């Protein structure tokens, strides 16, 4: 978009400065008009995370679970402690089988 | 023992590969369906669907399939 | 591979399939002069057939997805 | 009849699937070149001459195609230049869309003799159809040969 | 019409009857493509309209659908889809008709 | 000891030998790669092959002639080397016959195989080959049947043979049409044999039912700038006459003079000498002029002051066949009118055929010669529709001048095999295996044409024999459905000549390849 | 499929790489425009020297081969 | 369409695949070759081969036996490996017989090619072939006799 601005003989500082402001903007109003539930609901929270889940999923090959593959992975960040490390979370690959018979173990 | 360079053939040695590891029969009949549903996809892609769209589709049906299969299944001793 | 000839045999045990409710009906691959497998005995696991379908089913979709090579 | 003949030598199979393959990628390649809202090809030949086209005969004799199925097809493209000239490119989509159609048909495990002769009775009917479709026209209207003309112009 | 013809045929006949009347269908679904048209659908609505009766349904860039077509002035005449499904038709014949290829 | 296992070595660099068993081994190898090549190509359901030159042109044919076939290949095995030159001369005698020779031929050398691994000299083969192939001869010879006489049978018999010729070929599609086309275009003839006679002109566009005999006759070439483009009741005049800056042939003439006005003379002179030609030519009163050279400006303007048509450049080939078609004489001088026959049609007009104009003659006065225009849709289709065509032609013509013929589908076959038979159950010795394996041969013919349509081959051939044996010496193969019929009511029928050649060809070369046991190649160049 | 033997660009690519050619032809000759134009000197490998403002001669002088660049100097 | 005679090429850099027509012509000549090669020392009348190698010891070796001239030769051809195995395994079940095994084996698998021409399913001729080894068998096991009782 600021290629043709370039093009024209513009000085990068102001575009510099301008992209710096127009940012600034953006960051706060996502802050200001992104919506929190302040009810700390079991419920609702673990409803938030699973939906939050299957949009982070809805672009891969396993799409089509989805809805399965967002419950386990609730669980499992549910069941971590308190510092959620990614080492405590196993991933074992094991060839064959359909993708519904992937399984989390307790 | 096939010596493939492309990669889609070792896509179907995988498949082989797995069909044999989770089940050890008809590790040629995956080869076979795989190859016709490609052939399907094929002249359906050329009547521009997305291939995504064809993707769901056999997904859907595969559901179907699975389903028929269990209706009709029998049980021995 | 038994030298019949396909459509034609497919076709009729598809219709002999959908007219009496059989779902045995098959190819008559050793030529013993019945199309009903459960008299052949042709018996095949349903874990196995399902597991056919579904990693075919994945494997497809997964060839699908590709719109891009990049070798070397 | 039982086991019948067995087809012991399978290479003529090969041979006429890569016909058409030849024919059909030919014909993908002239596909987009279509219609009113079809897009000029352009070819660069081994001299320095450059050629910036929508004609399907030109399109297809500019350019090399080194495989006997796809050389027919050229030729057939010339063909109906001769007699008609315009129509090049559908002539040739249909010529590959028929071969592709024969691909699952000899799949199917059908003679590709039988599917000859099928042909040839769909041809005929068609041609009775399209018969049926057309419309008398005399050469003093003017209207109906600016409107072809129009039509013929307006993919180019 | 085609696909019609073939139901009232029988056997292999009928089979290829149908491949062929599928491989007609190609040019309407090309003409809807290389315009941003949705192909299956542009395809289908045609394919609703002729069977209706509109024998002059056919794709209309202008307005971005289906309407007929002899009020937008789009036509041919004859001597150029006879002459191209006649050429067609020759041609794949002598193709099927080979089954050997030689170096010289 | 051999040439090439001695201690001492006895050639050139590069130069090499085979001795019996090598070199059998090399010539069996090639004829039967040879057979199976040209095979399958054979019968009413063979199919076509598609010879892809190499070469800087990388010319495309599509053919199911076994004689081009096995001509534009690139053979170095001899006994190959053989059997190509075998199926070529058979096509130069007649037009058809060649796909079955050579399947012969390799089908009798495969015997021949059989036999001398079965340890029999190659000798007693070749005697009891030459016995076979006398009872063969004798068999096919009694088994013809005349027609001749009767005007009605004989155009029927016409009709079945070219419809048998054609039926192999790309133009069974519309084999009525053109076995119609072929057997008028033959019986214009007049019992002239000269198959140049007939024209084909293949012209790209159009189905190839398109297709069609000419009534009168077609010419590619123009007329003057100033001249008549249509005339009706032509009286040609058909020469071979220079008329392009005509010289005087004394080689040592000059023109030497001391003034310019006298070389202008000399010019005048020379143009009112071509003035005086045209003004002899035009006193035999005549419409159209035909002239195998050019016409340079002078005449044609000259013709065109007169309202004559001048057609030029028709090569010899033209002007005979315009002779032939319209009774002219070819003509180089003018002086006695009298003595030169015109020749003379209904009208002479200029056709437009795809995309070139034509000049047409109709209402020809004898039409011994025809042109044949033919329209397809590709090049490789005409070239294909060309041999076909020619191939009918050939036939018919031969079955003109002979009018004898034999019944096709392999009931000839058949036949001579059950003679070949007869004789060797009465003959003892290995002479006897080498006639079996000659019936066997024989027998492997339509065996052959039966696969090639996907027939229970065994099971026909084996019924064929068996009707031959009981007494049914017309019995054939029916390739409509797939079952045995008469040949004589079906209408298949095919010349003596033909059947005759490919037996006794096929024979001969066989006998030359099987009397080889040293192949000794010299250093290649 | 197609066993053409050369090269060939569809799409996006081929349309990209023609706007980038004539882009460059423009980009050469941008800078002799208007009062505040600079010329530029031509070096013609054996030593000649040409000095030009002109835009014809310009892309004359220059060696192209680029079709559609071709089109702009034949413009 | 065919795994090598396909528009994309799906193999490595000398990897090569024979179908129908070439894989049955490549074994059936393996196959002949070999039984041509180890017959002519059949019988009371057979004779004797000389074996080269061509190595650096260049060992030399006249024998009758055709287990050993099957199992000291180059052979490529994966049909001929067959038979050279199945010489060498009944060279070691019994003693003698390796050189009528594979004569028979290579004249069986001959009228195997014969029939393949004659247009026969190659299942049916292996369904032929196990009536007639099953028939040829039994008969055989009839027609012996055993002395084992008399010293
Ligand atoms: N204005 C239009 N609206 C809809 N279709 C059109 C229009 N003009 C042409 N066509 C169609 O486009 C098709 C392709 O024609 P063209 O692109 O000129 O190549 P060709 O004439 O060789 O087929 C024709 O069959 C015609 O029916
Ligand atoms: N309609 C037919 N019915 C049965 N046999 C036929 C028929 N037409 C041709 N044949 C057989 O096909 C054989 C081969 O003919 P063809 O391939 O046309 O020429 P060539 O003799 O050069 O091979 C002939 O011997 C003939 O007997
Ligand atoms: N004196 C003999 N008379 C007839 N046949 C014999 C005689 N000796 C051996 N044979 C036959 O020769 C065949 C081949 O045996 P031989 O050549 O010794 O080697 P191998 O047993 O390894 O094939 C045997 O089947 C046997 O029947
Ligand atoms: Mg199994
Ligand atoms: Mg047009
Ligand atoms: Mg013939
Ligand atoms: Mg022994």
């Amino acid at each position: 978009q600021v290629k043709p601005y370039v093009e024209e003989g513009l000085h990068p500082q102001i575009i510099i400065r301008a992209f710096r402001t127009a940012t600034q903007l953006a960051v706060n109003k996502i802050k200001e008009i992104a919506v929190t539930v302040k009810k700390a609901d079991k419920v609702e929270q673990r409803k938030l995370l699973e939906k939050c889940a299957m949009t982070a999923l809805s672009s891969k090959l396993i799409s089509q679970q989805k809805a399965f593959f967002a419950k386990m992975v609730v669980d499992a960040v549910m069941m971590l402690d308190d510092l959620l490390q990614l080492k405590m979370i196993g991933i074992k690959k094991v060839q064959g089988g359909a993708l519904e018979d992937s399984q989390l173990v307790a | 023992m096939m010596d493939v360079d492309h990669q889609i053939a070792k896509l179907m040695v995988e498949l082989s590969k797995s069909q044999d590891d989770e089940i050890g029969d008809g590790t040629t009949g995956v080869v076979v369906l795989a190859g016709a549903l490609l052939e399907e996809a094929e002249q359906l892609l050329d009547r521009g669907i997305h291939p995504i769209r064809i993707a769901d589709g056999y997904e859907q049906a595969a559901r179907v399939a699975i389903e028929h299969l269990d209706k009709i299944s029998d049980s021995v001793l | 591979n038994s030298g019949m000839n396909p459509i034609q045999t497919m076709t009729e045990v598809r219709a002999r399939q959908v007219k009496e409710m059989n779902p045995a009906l098959g190819i008559d691959c050793l030529h013993k002069g019945t199309n009903d497998m459960k008299q052949q005995h042709v018996i095949e696991t349903l874990i196995g057939k399902k597991q056919q379908i579904s990693l075919a089913t994945q494997m497809v979709r997964m060839i699908l997805k590709i719109d891009d090579i990049r070798k070397p | 009849r039982g086991k019948g003949a067995y087809q012991d030598r399978d290479k003529p199979a090969q041979i006429r699937f890569s016909n058409i393959s030849a024919a059909k990628a030919v014909a993908d390649a002239i596909r987009t070149s279509l219609g009113p809202k079809g897009m000029d090809k352009m070819i660069q030949d081994g001299k320095g001459d450059v050629t910036i086209t929508n004609d399907g005969a030109t399109i297809l004799k500019q350019m090399q195609v080194l495989h006997p199925a796809a050389r027919m097809l050229v030729e057939l493209s010339k063909a109906q230049d001769i007699e008609a000239g315009d129509g090049t490119t559908s002539v040739v989509i249909i010529a590959g869309s028929l071969l592709d159609s024969c691909t699952k048909l000899l799949q199917k495990g059908i003679h590709p003799t039988i599917i000859s002769e099928s042909f040839q009775k769909a041809l005929e009917k068609g041609i009775e159809i399209l018969t049926d479709m057309s419309r008398p026209v005399e050469l003093s209207d003017r209207e109906t040969l600016l409107n072809s003309a129009t039509t013929s112009l307006n993919s180019k | 019409r085609l696909t019609e013809y073939s139901r009232t045929l029988s056997g292999m006949e009928s089979y290829c009857v149908r491949a062929f009347a599928d491989a007609m269908e190609v040019i309407p679904s090309t003409l809807a493509e290389n315009a941003g048209l949705n192909p299956i659908s542009t395809v289908t609505e045609l394919r609703n309209r002729h069977a209706q009766g509109e024998k002059t349904a056919g794709i209309n860039v202008r307005k971005g659908g289906i309407s007929n077509i002899l009020e937008e002035l789009v036509v041919q005449p004859l001597l150029v889809s006879v002459s191209a499904l006649t050429l067609a038709t020759e041609t794949v014949r002598s193709i099927l008709k080979i089954d050997d290829v030689v170096n010289t | 000891a051999s040439l090439s296992l001695a201690p001492v070595n006895i050639f050139k660099a590069g130069a090499d030998e085979e001795r019996a068993e090598t070199a059998r081994l090399t010539s069996f190898i090639g004829a039967i790669a040879i057979g199976d090549l040209v095979k399958s190509t054979l019968g009413p359901k063979g199919m076509d092959k598609i010879l892809l030159s190499s070469g800087r042109d990388a010319s495309l044919m599509v053919t199911n002639d076994g004689a081009t076939i096995l001509k534009n290949i690139g053979v170095d095995n001899p006994a190959a080397k053989v059997l190509v030159d075998m199926s070529r001369v058979q096509d130069d005698e007649v037009g058809d016959g060649t796909t079955s020779v050579t399947v012969l031929a390799a089908e009798l050398l495969r015997e021949a195989e059989s036999l001398i691994a079965k340890k029999i000299h190659p000798q007693t083969i070749i005697a009891g080959w030459r016995e076979a192939t006398k009872a063969a001869r004798e068999a096919l010879l009694s088994s013809a049947v005349d027609h001749g006489s009767d005007e009605v049978k004989f155009r029927q018999d016409l009709m079945n043979i070219a419809g048998t010729t054609l039926s192999s070929k790309l133009l069974t599609h519309h084999k009525d049409h053109f076995t119609k086309l072929a057997v008028e275009a033959v019986l214009r003839l007049k019992g002239s044999g000269n198959l140049e006679a007939i024209h084909i002109i293949k012209k790209l566009g159009g189905s190839l039912a398109d297709s069609y005999l000419d009534e009168g006759f077609l010419l590619d070439k123009k007329i003057g700038v100033n001249q008549p483009k249509r005339i009706e009741n032509a009286k040609i005049l058909i020469a071979n006459t220079g008329m392009d800056t005509d010289k005087i042939k004394i080689f040592g003439s000059r023109v030497r003079v001391d003034s310019t006005a006298k070389v202008a003379e000399i010019e005048h002179a020379e143009k009112e000498k071509m003035k005086e030609k045209v003004e002899r030519i035009l006193k035999h009163g005549i419409n159209c002029f035909i002239n195998r050279q050019l016409i340079y400006n002078y005449p044609e303007q000259l013709f065109g002051a007169a309202g004559v048509m001048a057609i030029e450049h028709a090569d010899f080939a033209g002007v005979e066949r315009l002779a032939l078609v319209t009774g002219g004489e070819i003509a180089s001088t003018f002086d006695h009118p009298e003595l030169v026959k015109l020749g003379s049609c209904k009208l002479i007009e200029e056709v437009m055929i795809g995309e070139d104009k034509l000049i047409h003659f109709s209402g020809v006065a004898l039409g011994e010669a025809c042109t044949i225009v033919l329209r397809g849709a590709t090049q490789q289709i005409l070239d294909e529709a060309e041999r076909s065509l020619h191939d009918a032609l050939c036939v018919l013509a031969q079955t003109v001048k002979d009018s004898r013929t034999v019944y096709g589908g392999g009931c000839s076959e058949m036949l001579m095999a059950h003679a070949v038979t007869q004789l060797a159950n009465r003959t003892p010795g290995k002479e006897a295996v080498a006639m079996e394996s000659y019936a066997k041969a024989l027998r492997m013919l339509p065996t052959i044409i039966a696969d090639n349509a996907g027939y229970d081959s065994a099971d026909l051939v084996a019924q064929l024999r068996a009707a031959h044996s009981e007494g049914n010496t017309t019995a054939g193969l029916d390739m409509r459905e797939g079952t045995i019929g008469d040949m004589a009511i079906l209408g298949i029928t095919e010349s003596f000549q033909v059947k005759r050649q490919v037996l006794l060809s096929a024979a001969e070369a066989a006998e030359v390849i099987l009397r080889v046991d040293n192949i000794i190649k010299a250093a290649p160049r | 499929p197609l066993s053409v033997f050369g090269d060939r660009s569809t799409g996006e690519t081929i349309r990209s790489q023609n706007v980038m050619a004539a882009a460059s032809i423009a980009n050469i000759v941008k800078s002799s425009l208007g009062p505040v134009g600079l010329d530029k000197m031509l070096v013609d490998d054996i030593g000649d020297v040409t000095i030009t403002n002109d835009g014809a001669t310009i892309l004359k002088l220059l060696e192209v081969e680029h079709p559609a660049a071709k089109v702009l100097c034949e413009l």
